[PDB]
């Protein structure tokens, strides 16, 4: 994990997943695994911070990458297969006002909840306000509106 | 004998020809009145230690405290307790899980693995 | 003494000179191997139906010995080298390289089961029925 991290390997393309339960490690490198990015939060604390911001906005005209904020790892590449043991955690809300709550040991985080939806259930506002057909329904209309 | 008793009587499945190195068979001898383990494809013999050459179900196996290995108490997704006592060493703090298979015997009942390297100790409530 | 400061340095050679291969020869401990009772020895190619390719038949004190099957290594290695270390009378060590590895494994001596008389028929019959018989009248 830590030589991943560091980028000596790829990321997206270097799956790897323990099952402690059985005492297996099991690695895959092949083509069509389907991962989605992560922040990576260490100990209890999340790893990315205020520095990476300012060399976000100043990427406006200064050299900076996506790239670059991999290679800091604080965000990380993770396929549905590793998906199943990671303690993942919804928002840095959550994770920093965790004093009582029953979990403790988050090892990711999402970036933002509402990537989850498709491209064409992201033209609709409040989603989660309507009924679930409903907005499979606008899913298919949005496809034939003309403009 | 008594009730509180216990059926481990060894169920050796494995006793293979010190020769061939292939499994040994039951056979009578008549002869001396005993039970005898032979190999099939050579003349090799010896004698059981059992009366025993086959069990069938004990159907309450509960199987509670085996094959489920200490290490599991490094596992981010399981629950850590803030629930007291290792009943083995003087530290609280424990993952716990249930059943965990298909054979889930209605066992609802929690099973504590106490996570500090001094016991790895596996116990029950 | 060794549970004390004790130190202890050799010299290590890997010579060029050398014209022989490198060879291993693995047993199971659990297969019980005596080296001390091996009077007499064969080693020859052995793939009659079908050199260097051929796996290994080691012959042990030939006809009241055992026999084995010598299986070529999986693969070479892909970032290490196992190399065999020599102590030498001088006080060095000496380094020798590994050409290859073989496995070695359990022959049976004289059984001769033979399914061509019936037995693949009678094993149409069998409802496991019988089994010493059929191994005598062979
Ligand atoms: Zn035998
Ligand atoms: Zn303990």
């Amino acid at each position: 994990r830590k030589l991943r991290r560091q980028m000596d390997i790829i990321v997206s393309e270097v799956s790897m997943i323990r099952d402690i339960r059985e005492r297996e490690i099991r690695i895959y490198t092949d083509a069509g695994r389907i991962c989605r990015p992560l922040l990576i939060v260490e100990k209890q604390k999340l790893l990315l911070k205020k520095r990476h911001i300012d060399q976000l906005k100043e990427r406006e005209y200064n050299n900076y990458s996506w790239q670059d904020l991999v290679a800091s790892g604080v965000v990380e590449y993770i396929d549905t297969l590793e998906e199943e043991t990671v303690m993942l955690a919804m928002t840095p809300d959550d994770l920093q006002e965790k004093e009582v709550a029953y979990c403790s040991t988050y090892t990711h985080c999402e970036i933002h909840p509402s990537m989850i939806l498709g491209v064409c259930a992201s033209i609709i506002p409040f989603p989660d306000h309507n009924q679930s057909p409903r907005n499979t329904y606008q899913s298919a209309m949005g496809k034939q509106a003309m403009g | 004998m008594e009730p509180d008793g216990t059926y481990e009587p060894g169920f050796v499945g494995i006793r293979f020809c010190q020769e061939c190195n292939n499994m040994l068979y039951p056979k009578e001898d008549k002869e001396n009145r005993i039970l005898l383990y032979a190999c099939r494809n050579c003349d090799y013999q010896q004698e059981a230690d059992n009366s025993c050459i086959y069990v069938n179900k004990i159907t309450h196996e509960v199987d509670e405290l085996t094959q489920i290995i200490a290490d599991v108490s490094q596992d981010p997704t399981l629950p850590r307790t803030e629930d007291h006592p290792c009943q083995k060493c003087g530290h609280k703090e424990a993952v716990f899980f249930q059943s965990h298979s298909a054979r889930a015997e209605d066992a609802m009942r929690l099973y504590y693995v106490c996570t500090a390297p001094h016991c790895g100790h596996r116990w029950t409530e | 003494g060794p549970s004390s400061q004790n130190v202890t340095e050799y010299v290590v050679r890997v010579p060029k000179n050398t014209t022989k291969k490198y060879n291993i020869m693995a047993f199971n401990a659990a297969d019980k191997v005596n080296f001390a009772t091996w009077n007499q020895a064969r080693l020859e190619r052995d793939l009659s139906n079908k050199p260097e390719d051929q796996p290994w038949l080691l012959r042990v004190n030939g006809k009241s010995g055992r026999k084995f099957k010598g299986i070529k290594k999986g693969g070479v290695t892909e970032n290490t080298s196992y190399y065999i270390f020599t102590q030498c009378p001088d006080g060095a060590f000496e380094a020798f390289p590994v050409h290859n590895w073989y496995n070695f494994t359990p022959l049976a001596r004289h059984r001769t089961l033979t399914a061509e008389e019936a037995e693949e028929e009678w094993e149409r019959r069998n409802k496991v029925l019988n089994h010493f018989s059929i191994m005598q009248q062979r």
